[PDB]
RNA sequence: GUAACGGGGCUAAACCAUGCACCGAAGCUGCGGCAGCGACGCUUAUGCGUUGUUGGGUAGGGGAGCGUUCUGUAAGCCUGCGAAGGUGUGCUGUGAGGCAUGCUGGAGGUAUCAGAAGUGCGAAUGCUGACAUAAGUAACGAUAAAGCGGGUGAAAAGCCC
RNA sequence: CCCGGCGAGGGGAGUGAAAAAGAACCUGAAACCGUGUACGUACAAGCAGUGGGAGCACGCUUAGGCGUGUGACUGCGUACC
């Protein structure tokens, strides 16, 4: 059993047991949170789809860890105008191991 | 005081001569070089970091009108009856299901016809 | 720089950079184009603000109970040993001995000890108070100090 | 008649591909004594087709 | 107690300004000067 | 075992050297030593000799059978250059490099 | 999730007969190009060769709408002085049909390796049977 | 050289009238993260429950930092159970960077908070050195010419006879 | 002691803590020139990068998958002052 929803603008295909990176959700390190947000779940011969957002579906995800990603170098450059600019960033992220999907 | 301007200008050359590791003949060796080098890459990174996006939404959309068209519909017009349905579902998750579970795929379909109707 | 005025090369004709010296900065053995003289660095200290600058370091002193206040500090013969006794009885190391009429024996015992040193009481910088964690002063000493400073 | 821009090592590897030589496919054998020889060319004593020719 | 526990007043003692150094600087390249100007050229400007 | 035998400072081009050195890469030690010997260049004595003095070292101070051995390494490195001054038409001067070169040639029965 | 690509280990390219017989050039051709390319498999990806194969048949046969058949001109150079080679449709279809169709094909897909591959998968034939039994090819209107 | 759609091609895939749509920007919105500037409730070395708003930028103006040598702090502390340096690697910062460890190296380095600066190079037909490049290319200096025997020697077109 | 010209140079043996301290002698960076291993690369055009990524190799983990290297093919893109 599969199911597909969107969080943070966002949408992720997971399945049962998937660990997936999503956007730093603000929520402890070692909890589980449910997804109402489900547009699809998807048993195997008969799927299951309505409107938005599915009726009757919960998605139970447990929160693996929070973290900063690979680091990216941010280069702001401009030809012959003596402008250089550098910046760096990494992606704040929470890893969510997923359950199980509930109906 | 004087300052032997040795070890610092050395650690700086370092990590610009890092960054441009798979660089072919005096990039990955050539300091000059090798610095334009990595500001290339950089400003490239930068444009394809917003580019990239566009590229993969090229991609998927392609892709659904592929999988579409094999249904018997074009895009738009699938794209325009999802819209009338409601459901949200995005084109990376679309692309991905034409290539994997088909089934869904025909559902969805379905689903865009009767909103047509 | 001890040289030429001599060009190495001509101004066209030679295909080579445009010369003017050997002693030129941009070279091998060439000027320092902003080369320091023997200069007075001495920034001037405000007598009042010296004066107010002592006042609060001794208050912090008092503050923190490393002003030790004495009434017979004084060596017999100059001797280091002594002192060191002396130094060990009241618990002391790294110290500021400041007198009001100088003791020569207790001065010259004061001169190899790195953690000991013994100054006069006219004869006292800000620096070497905070440096010193446990300043010693004499009754006569501190009464001197009071007048130089009111 | 001279370079516009510095050619790689690359491209003078290239060039010497050919440039490097071909070695001797086999020694030639005495038949008599059994001496490692040039094709074509005597032994070092002087032997030719297992005949002593030269003394030098 | 210690001259490491000593701090001078915020804005009593100023950055300064360095001329030419980099792109970072801001203050670089020409330093504060502009282009090809009389103004801008060592032992430059004009009398008061 | 690999013996290593090292010549320094062979008055010649290491690049020209390599040609000679590429002939007898891998080969089996006598019979590279054969090729040595007929080839036409004035490197290929010198690299010869070292092949030879390699041999020696295996015999005396390891204990290996010549006949096992075979020529693994052989790089053949640059050398120190030798700078002289060829004076040209018209004033102009060339300092002449006179490159010498390393001979390194490793020997093993494996 | 992530996006799945091509490998052209699990791609599965078929065999399609298409006849060129009494139908307008452009359009077949196009969409002979959109199979090569692989813009009807579900699969694909703009990196990887992932359309299925085609057999052409009837080169000569092919129609074209208008004036075209005497006014379109498929200029060539041989990269010599004065060698600007001038060939007419009618004139094309006399000695080399086949040749005006593979021109359409490469005009219709990308100039670099990926173009070559798909420009490879098409076979072009001026008769109306072909060799190619054994793959037991489908025909399709195109 | 087709060369006056960008090209293939197109009788619509042109051109004009109308509508439903989809794509199409680093635009707007979504989620997350960082700041700069005001309004406010509480306070302070302001943090915020916040709240809005703003965040391309050359010359140029303002503000904030990091690092290098030295100075004190420091006869402090780490350090031959391995310093600086070199070289990797892993981590960690918004950035100059910083921390940790592997191997080499074989003696010094410097916390913290200050102070002082020949302080931070990619360009100056910069200067000095090293090393490429053309390249194993042109060249080897008069077009008065060698050629053989014997000799010594590791080896002789050049040296002796 | 052996090699080689009673050469150079080397290798042993020896010295020392160390010769990865041999007079070209402390450390020994970079360019530059190399060998060996890895993968790619001989129908394919362009600031040689980037983004995507097939595969192939190699480390781990108890499976799972991640790293690292390579990158065929592919979108975009014309150095830096
Ligand atoms: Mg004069
Ligand atoms: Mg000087
Ligand atoms: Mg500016
Ligand atoms: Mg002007
Ligand atoms: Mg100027
Ligand atoms: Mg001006
Ligand atoms: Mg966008
Ligand atoms: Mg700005
Ligand atoms: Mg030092
Ligand atoms: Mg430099
Ligand atoms: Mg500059
Ligand atoms: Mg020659
Ligand atoms: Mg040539
Ligand atoms: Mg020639
Ligand atoms: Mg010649
Ligand atoms: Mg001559
Ligand atoms: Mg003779």
């Amino acid at each position: 059993m599969y199911a597909v929803f969107q969080s943070g603008g966002k949408q992720h295909r997971v399945s049962e047991g998937q660990t997936v990176r999503l956007e730093k959700l603000d929520i402890a390190t070692g909890e589980t949170v449910e997804f109402a947000e489900v547009l699809m779940i998807a048993n195997g011969e008969e799927v299951k789809i309505g409107v938005p957002f599915v009726d009757g579906g919960v998605i139970k995800a447990e929160v693996v860890a929070h973290g900063r990603g690979e680091k990216v170098k941010i280069v702001k450059f401009r030809r012959r105008k003596h402008y250089r600019k550098q910046q760096g960033h990494r992606q704040w992220f929470t890893d969510v191991k997923i359950t199980g999907i509930s109906a | 005081a004087r300052v032997k301007r040795g070890v610092i200008a050395r650690a700086r050359h370092k990590k610009i001569l890092k960054q441009a590791k798979g660089y072919y003949g005096a990039r990955s060796r050539v300091y000059r070089v090798a610095f334009q080098a990595v500001i290339k890459a950089g400003q490239y990174a930068y444009r394809d970091r917003r580019q990239r996006k566009r590229q993969f939404r090229q991609l998927w959309i392609a892709r659904i009108n592929a999988a579409a068209r094999q249904n018997g519909i074009s895009y738009s017009k699938f794209i325009n009856g999802l819209k009338k349905a409601s459901v949200e579902i995005d084109r990376k998750i679309l692309a991905d299901i034409a290539v994997f579970d088909k089934v869904a795929f025909t559902a969805l379909v379905e689903k865009a016809k009767a909103a047509l109707a | 720089v001890t040289g030429s005025g001599k060009k190495p090369w001509r101004q066209k004709g030679t295909g080579r950079a445009r010369s003017g010296s050997i002693k030129s900065p941009i070279w091998r053995s060439g000027g320092v184009t902003f080369a320091a003289r023997p200069q007075d660095h001495s920034q001037k200290v405000n007598k009042k603000m010296y004066r107010g600058a002592l006042k609060s370091i001794l208050s912090e002193l008092v503050r923190q109970d490393r002003l030790i206040v004495v009434e017979k500090f004084s060596v017999e013969a100059p001797k280091t040993k002594l002192l060191a006794q002396k130094l060990k009885d009241m618990a002391l190391e790294d110290v500021l001995i400041i007198t009001g009429e100088l003791d020569e024996n207790l001065f010259l015992a004061a001169r190899n000890l790195h953690k000991v040193d013994v100054r006069d009481a006219t004869g006292i910088d800000p620096v070497s108070l905070i440096a010193f964690d446990k300043v010693v002063m004499t009754a006569d000493a501190v009464k001197q100090v009071e007048e130089m400073l009111a | 008649a001279v370079q516009q821009n510095k050619p790689t090592r690359s491209k003078r590897g290239m060039r010497r591909s050919h440039d490097a030589l071909t070695a001797v496919t086999s020694l030639s054998v005495d038949k008599t004594s059994g001496e490692k020889h040039l094709r074509h060319h005597i032994t070092a004593d002087g032997y030719y087709r297992g005949r002593k020719v030269i003394a030098k | 107690m210690r001259l490491n526990t000593l701090s001078p007043a915020e804005g009593s003692k100023k950055a300064g300004k360095r001329l030419g150094r980099g792109i970072g600087s801001g203050l670089g390249k020409t330093g504060g000067r502009g282009h090809k100007g009389q103004k801008s050229r060592s032992g430059g400007g004009v009398r008061r | 075992m690999e013996t290593i035998a090292k010549h320094r400072h062979a008055r010649s081009s290491a690049q020209k050297v390599r040609l000679v050195a590429d002939l007898i890469r891998g080969k089996k030690v006598s019979q590279a030593l054969d090729i040595l010997t007929y080839t036409n260049k004035k490197a290929a004595v010198l690299v010869k000799k070292v092949l030879e003095s390699a041999i020696a070292n295996a015999e005396h101070n390891d204990g290996a059978d010549i006949d096992d051995l075979k020529v693994t390494k052989i790089f053949v490195d640059e050398g120190p250059s030798m700078k002289r001054i060829m004076p040209r038409a018209k004033g102009r001067a060339d300092r002449i490099l006179k490159r010498t070169s390393h001979i390194t040639v490793v020997v093993s029965d494996r | 999730m992530k996006t799945f690509t091509a490998k052209p280990e699990t791609v599965k390219r078929d065999w399609y007969v298409v006849d060129a017989t009494g139908k307008t050039l452009g359009r077949l051709a196009t969409e002979l190009a959109r199979r090569l390319r692989g813009k009807h498999k579900a699969e694909y990806t703009p990196h990887v060769d992932t359309g299925d194969y085609i057999i052409v048949l009837n080169a000569d046969k092919v129609a074209v709408t208008g004036n075209k058949r005497t006014d379109k001109v498929y200029y060539h150079h041989t990269g010599h002085i004065g060698g600007i080679k001038q060939a007419t449709f009618e004139e094309m279809i006399a000695r080399r049909p086949e040749r005006v169709i593979e021109i359409a094909v490469k005009g219709m897909l990308p100039k670099g390796p990926l173009g070559r591959a798909m420009f490879r998968k098409l076979k072009v034939y001026a008769g109306n049977e072909h060799n190619h039994a054994a793959q037991q090819p489908q025909v399709l209107d195109i």
